[PDB]
């Protein structure tokens, strides 16, 4: 194409634009074998993210970034029914079954031809189409061998859809169990590395523990007291748990729903009354609430402690709780 | 006296329900409105 030339220098170094038979440009990794789509739209939207360097946590970065790409592709407009009757309608049942761009394409027509009659003001078919291969051959494609396994189609799909945590958890758990309910230590590790495969793409798969799904499932079979199998009750509590590797997701869920939230106080550094979105209360001094804004920065008011505990409240408070836990905070300072 | 004086103890009664409706403040409506995740549990104390 024309626009090669033209593009080929918006990356530099190691990364090499390339094109596929589907007329997308790829960026190419070469010595990691990996591989990594861009297109326009994508690509302003990554130039976009690149400002957005200032968070300074690990999981906040991951889900606000999420959230964003989320909210641009409109995929959070896609119920966890709507995909299911989609992904069962095509029959792609098998997990192991490989997946060509037309089943692909096919499948991703199912879904936004819907969402479209949903969002007819707000969904496009064919660039939401390229856009959503573009991500998940970003993600699950390194090889450019056109050629995907459902199960990591069904896992980000499912992860990218919107639908209660739990849910999507026990979806993701019956795909990946056999029908016995029964997980071992590789269904769990197939699962665990196609989740990894996803952090890797923007780059922070280092700080969740790297690419090594091991250290994980042993995590896992430790809390499951040494079982040959996990349940999907055993499962949900470990990812109650908090792992390393998968609590970006709730991070997620709950910056998606603060995103909407909006709490009667006051920054106590920007002073910025009512506080919008996330509102962090210290658990060891008084009358001390921060907004995210400032939060963010590292920027800290009257410096941190020996230990500086803080609450993260992302709903609107009840009174009869912030009583109790003022209450709490007044006993400590008493101590 | 008795129709002039015991007319403000009614004050007292007064008080005890002003009282008693301000500590129920978040305790009238806890649900409100806008009542999405009415199944679950969502919140979070420690920084990640």
């Amino acid at each position: 194409p024309a626009s090669q030339h033209f593009l080929s220098t918006s990356v530099q170094g190691p990364w090499e634009r390339a094109i596929s038979p589907n007329k997308v440009p790829y960026y190419i990794n070469h010595e990691t074998q990996t591989t990594c789509w861009d297109h326009p739209k994508m690509t302003e939207l990554y130039q976009s993210l690149a400002d957005l360097n200032n968070v300074r946590f690990s999981a906040y970065r991951t889900a606000m970034k999420l959230r964003r790409l989320q909210k641009a592709l409109c995929l959070d407009l896609l119920t966890l029914s709507a995909a299911c009757d989609a992904l069962d309608q095509h029959n792609l049942k098998q997990n192991d079954q490989p997946m060509d761009i037309l089943q692909i394409i096919n499948c991703l027509t199912t879904v936004y031809d819907r969402l479209e009659q949903e969002h007819n003001n707000l969904v496009n078919v064919p660039l939401c189409v390229d856009m959503c291969l573009n991500w998940l051959l970003n993600v699950y494609d390194t090889g450019r061998t056109g050629r995907i396994r459902v199960l990591s189609f069904k896992t980000g799909i499912i992860s990218l859809c919107k639908a209660h945590l739990e849910d999507k958890y026990r979806y993701l758990f019956k795909q990946v169990a056999s029908s016995t309910g029964f997980c071992d230590q590789r269904r769990l590790g197939l699962l665990l590395h196609d989740s990894i495969q996803i952090p890797r793409q923007l780059g922070e798969v280092a700080s969740f523990g790297g690419s090594n799904i091991e250290p994980s499932v042993r995590s896992c079979f430790q809390f499951a007291n040494n079982k040959p199998e996990i349940e999907a009750a055993l499962f949900l509590d470990w990812m109650r748990l908090e792992p390393q590797s998968m609590v970006w997701l709730p991070v997620l869920h709950r910056v998606a729903a603060a995103e909407t939230a909006k709490h009667q106080a006051k920054c106590n550094i920007c002073k910025e009354c009512p506080i919008i979105g996330f509102r962090y209360r210290s658990l060891k001094h008084f009358n001390y609430d921060i907004c995210q804004s400032c939060f963010f920065s590292g920027r800290v008011a009257k410096g941190h402690k020996m230990h500086y505990p803080m609450v993260e409240y992302c709903t609107p408070t009840t009174s009869g709780e912030d009583v109790r836990d003022f209450a709490k905070v007044l006993k400590n300072k008493f101590r | 006296l008795h129709t002039v004086i015991p007319a403000v103890v009614v004050a007292a009664i007064l008080l005890i329900a002003g009282i008693i409706a301000m500590i129920c403040y978040r305790k009238k409506r806890k649900g409100k409105l806008t009542l999405e995740d009415q199944a679950t549990f969502i919140k979070k104390g420690v920084p990640i």
